[PDB]
RNA sequence: AGUAUGAAAAUGAUUAUUUUAUAAGCAAUCAUGAAUAUAUUAUAUUAUAUUAAUGAUGUACCUUUUGUAUAAUGGGUCAGC
RNA sequence: UCAUCUGAUUAAUUGUGGUUAGUAGUGAAAGACAAAUCUGGUUUGCAGAUAGCUGGUUUUCUAUGAAAUAUAUGUAAGUA
RNA sequence: AGGUAAAUAAUCUAAAGGGAAACAGCCCAGAUUAAGAUAUAAAGUUCCUAAUAAAUAAUAAGUGAAAUAAAUAUUAAAAU
RNA sequence: UGCUGACAUGAGUAACGAAAAAAAGGUAUAAACCUUUUCACCUAAAACAUAAGGUUUAACUAUAAAAGUACGGCCCCUAAUUAAAUUAAAUAUAAAUAUAUUUAAGAUGGGAUAAUCUAUAUUAAUAUUUAUCUUAAAAUAUAUAAUUAUAUUAUAUAUUAUAUAUUUAUAUAAUAUAAACUAAUAAAGAUCAGGAAAAUUAAUGUAUACCGUAAUGUAGACCGACUCAGGUAUGUAAGUAGAGAAUAUGAAGGUGAAUUAGAUAAUUAAAGGGAAGGAACUCGGCAAAGAUAGCUCAUAAGUUAGUCAAUAAAGAGUAAUAAGAACAAAGUUGUACAACUGUUUACU
RNA sequence: AUAAUUGAGGUCCCGCAUGAAUGACGUAAUGAUACAACAACUGUCUCCCCUUUAAGCUAAGUGAAAUUGAAAUCGUAGUGA
RNA sequence: AGAGUAGAUAUUGUAAGCUAUGUUUGCCACCUCGAUGUCGACUCAACAUUUCCUCUUGGUUGUAAAAGCUAAGAAGGGUUUGACUGUUCGUCAAUUAAAAUGUUACGUGAGUUGGGUUAAAUACGAUGUGAAUCAGUAUGGUUCCUAUCUGCUGAAGGAAAUAUUAUCAAAUUAAAUCUCAUUAUUAGUACGCAAGGACCAUAAUGAAUCAACCCAUGGUGUAUCUAUUGAUAAUAAUAUAAUAUAUUUAUUAAUAUAUUAUCUAUAUUAGUUUAUAUUUUAAUUAUUAUCAUAGUAGAUAAGCUAAGUUGAUAAUAAAUAAAUAUUGAAUACAUAUUAAAUAUGAAGUUGUUUUAAUAAGAUAAUUAAUCUGAUAAUUUUAUACUAAAAUUAAUAAUUAUAGGUUUUAUAUAUUAUUUAUAA
């Protein structure tokens, strides 16, 4: 009751409802901006919900599965824009995370908001699809977009990629088919380059992407450690 | 409960500015953004790049505006007859001039 | 509640000089190094000026009182009246 | 304000309007009320009421320099 | 009784200075403006803190050394 | 505690005035504005109609449309009441003026017709309160020259069939729900004995004045020096519950606010829970605690005879057996004093 | 009556200084009046503990107040209106 | 003087005498008389010692013992809970080793209470012709303040450092701490006529106080699970209906999914609501959610707590107070020294012990492909903010801060009528 979670200056009933709302909004819009503390708590709920959904999907035990389903239902507000949220959770969202052991969200810190000095953050779903089956781009996966923008900038400058950038790319890849990842990167480039107004010679960009993928995939002192005399 | 004397210039100033707690600190923890080579806070996203990405998302993931057929195919004269102009209130006018009271985000300096 | 003008003060910030982190009180005067500033006879071993090294001595003012540092009284401070 | 307690068809509660007040009405009577409060409102005027009381009373220099006693005083915080 | 009632003297009151640790009234002494050599007053002269050296007793308790506490007991000392 | 002005100090301190927020987008500008969606609070209201009041506060300047019938005013008439008014000599009086009478004013009240729409004009004559019981009657069972039975009980409407007039007209019988509530009715209980004041036909008219009309009204749009937890009149006021406008919820509606974000030390307020005690506290059980139907029974002593006492207390049945909404319901007795129900120091 | 009672009730009557419409005395009923007793119940207490919310604390925004001779504002003894 | 068997000085102590004290009742008016801290309670104590108990010790025909009485040293520790009373006080009960006496603006409210004394109402006895009055009695009755300075409690930053840093730290200093009870043995011994009844000393209990801790116990637990009442709003599944795709098929049936929907309209004599017929496609189970004080109730992990657990009273020793001695002159004697030598002896003292503060000293590195810190991020052992501390791995290497996950365990409450696989 003290120390188990953030209190967030709200009465228990209100607080829980707020958290549910945040979770619903995260599932609907695959990224959302909010205050840092709220985002942190919301992540805990959303991740829990995702795991329960995964458990329901997997389990052979019928009673267990039913219980998981009931728990998931309890943890959401299913109305208006979130009428078919349960369906989405089972069919669209939870199947992304079957291999991933936890860590389905990422809270990314922003510059604190000016009017309030409140620490601001971006709660968002990990490995959200950047491109739907229709020829559009999807709202979400901000980190990936940022990475690709950084890559583009490095290419423009004719500089080597930073170790941190490479590490991030590797992390992104870990639960991604290589060809799919490449195609996503290419798609992101097309939009990003146009926005920034750099020229998109396609074959060269593809080659660069391929090169970036290759280095990611193929893995390759002051004090001396000496035994006791 | 109540101050016994007029607090002097010295004693108010040493109270306010003497302690380091009360002073402002240099923001040493700035560093370069990898997407655009500009200043940003450490362990923080660049507000320009994330803003740009948000804008891109908005432009792509855009719910189409509902233009009713009957109003779209009105004649100009007919439209004027139906929906004439009006004097807006002082309050309304003030609300309309958003650039007076609404702060757009500033761009940081380019890192060296 | 005219129009100018306005280096009037109180008061804010900043800087410069100078002093100040082992020293205890009307915060000044006097003594006395020191640092700095300016100086068209500093000839200088100069002069003045600014400045809480430093030591001595130093119980705001006013009213009212036999008698006040008084823990009696009035005043936040300056300008006008 | 909240928690509580009490009347809740009556000597009830309240709306609109009127009447009674500054020697002065109203008062199931408390010096209670008469426009944020009365042993008697407010404004204006008398009017610079009056104050043996309290405070204030502004530059400089010079020379002299007290008393706190006696007497009388509805006088003893005053005045001769 | 820092009391009260007068008498008398002085100071204060209205008097700055030196002394009495500090000090309205006590001890000295009266600032016209300086200055600082010469006498000094009251009071002091190991240090703080201006400035000294002696004789002769007596004390041993820090008595005492600028705010003298008694009847009485004791131990001494002279003398008769 | 001189006055006026300026500016200090406390101090960037306390505070930002009951509160539920989220997101996404307007809008690569939004804690604070708009839109959408989620959540929430109010709901015999924070809703919908209104009265009064007011810097028009409004969905606004291209602006709050009225011949009258669930429109008000204006207008007609009065109440309380008012009045340089009124009546050789109305009476009285330092003046002012006062009184009495007349007369004119005075809404909080009265006031014609009307959806099969309605016609106000000029002229001639000539209701304090309170109740709706009983009983009786009509009706479905019984039973079918019965007793029970429990409900029905004055009104308002359409329909059908007639019947009278010729498809209107009206009468006539025929079927037809529970609860509220309402209006016209009737007949009726008490003592506290219950306003004022403004013709008729007939004839002839009637080319329809002005004024309020927004929004706000349990409030940020009036009164409170403030966008002030105060004050502020009226009818409505989903349903489901219930005796009920109590209490829960809350369909719809309307809100979510001139501070946010974190944090939740000591400490204070407002709550919840608490082992063994059980008033040991303390001025004093102050505060808090305590409810074994709320219905139906049943209910003592005393006594002014009034279930006053009394909602008695306990106890009982309906419900309940581990417990498992809110709301009403909070013991008894002695004494002083006052009979009572009431009144009083608006702010000790 | 309590373990134990300046309270309470009953009673006594050298009534400091009761007494009859300033009404006397005694009941019932009533009382947000006052005092006391019992039961029941309790965080009132032994003895406090824990938790929830609003502050308090920190960041951002706006931004008071009484006060105030001037302050370079220690302790103790002594001192002194 | 006089008690005290016999004796003034075991204990007693008149009248007078001399002081002290500076608490009280006065007295003085010298403070302000804008000092309530309005006199009592509570909270909190600090201080004195003029010692109540506890430790040491003299005397005590009035010390056999034990109780005592009395006096010295001694303030280290400790010195109470109720009934009544506004009460300080006192009486009383029950205790305790004892229930000391004070000072501290009759300690203590810008910290509380407000019962008393206390203004405006009021009545009672008495007084006055009366208004009113009273040391009378009685019911009632409004207190404020966000801390500026000093001070105190903690906590940081800055800093000068016998000159760095990381770290380990001593002397000291600032504090704290220091007990006490009871039974048992020693012992029914000493001692006594018995009746009783020990010193010294030691152990075991306990007491009070302080400290730490959460393994258990109890508590709480707006973590959470289960149970349940009332309204309400969902999601799903299905039924239905319609639109839009797809499509068996031939526009349209059909097939499929997707969405959307579950109304509505009219009776029943005014209105309202409900009920049923009418109208219509206008649906009957899983599972949620909110609200109702966390809706109420039974449990309940951690945490924190105390009812609980654990620890501790800090030795030894040094010099001592009072007091008890040895030799011993001055002073043939005598005399423990206010001579020289020589001894004991206290819950006191100094130490010790513990806590904090500091930083002498110490080991170690010294311009940095990895120096010591700091800002930044993730947190907690820590915490108001700070401070402290954990971690910032991703590298051939070697470290998990937090969340998430996962595994075990706990909680909840059903469960073998079960869980999963055969073939």
């Amino acid at each position: 009751t003290v120390g188990i979670a953030r209190k967030l200056s709200r009465d228990k009933a209100h607080r829980d409802a707020l958290l549910k709302n945040l979770a619903c909004q995260l599932f609907q819009h695959e990224s959302i901006v909010s205050t840092h503390a709220k985002c942190k708590e919301a992540s805990r709920v959303a991740e829990r919900i995702i795991t329960w959904t995964k458990r329901a999907i997997t389990t052979s035990n019928s009673v267990a599965q039913a219980e998981l389903k009931s728990q998931i239902q309890s943890q959401l507000f299913l109305a208006g824009d979130n009428r078919k949220l349960m369906k989405r959770l089972f069919s669209e969202i939870a199947p992304r995370y079957l291999e991933r052991p936890g860590g389905y969200t990422r809270v990314l810190r922003l510059e604190p908001r000016a009017n309030d000095s409140a620490p601001q953050s971006v709660l968002e779903l990990v490995d959200s699809p950047v491109m739907s089956e229709s020829h559009t781009v999807n709202r979400g996966n901000l980190k990936m977009w940022l990475l690709v923008k950084s890559v583009i900038n490095d290419d423009a400058n004719q500089l080597p990629h930073n170790p941190l950038t490479l590490q991030n790319l590797h992390k992104v890849a870990k639960f991604k088919a290589e060809a799919q990842l490449h195609g996503e990167i290419m798609l992101i480039k097309q939009v990003l380059l146009k926005e920034m107004s750099l020229p998109y010679d396609e074959a060269l960009e593809n080659e660069r992407t391929q090169a970036l993928l290759k280095e990611v995939y193929s893995s390759s002192s002051s004090y001396v450690m000496v035994p006791r005399p | 409960a109540v101050p016994k004397k007029k607090v002097s210039h010295q004693k108010k100033r040493q109270k306010l500015y003497g302690p380091g707690k009360k002073q402002l600190k240099m923001i040493h923890h700035l560093n370069k953004c990898p997407s655009c080579g500009h200043y940003k806070r450490a362990n923080t996203l660049c507000m320009y790049c994330v803003g740009q990405i948000s804008h891109i998302w908005k432009t792509h993931t855009a719910k189409e505006e509902i233009k009713p057929r009957q109003e779209e195919e009105l004649s100009e004269l007919d439209q004027r007859v139906l929906y004439p102009g009006r004097r807006d209130t002082k309050y309304t006018k003030d609300l309309k001039d958003k650039d007076n009271y609404l702060e757009r985000r500033v761009r940081t300096l380019k890192k060296d």
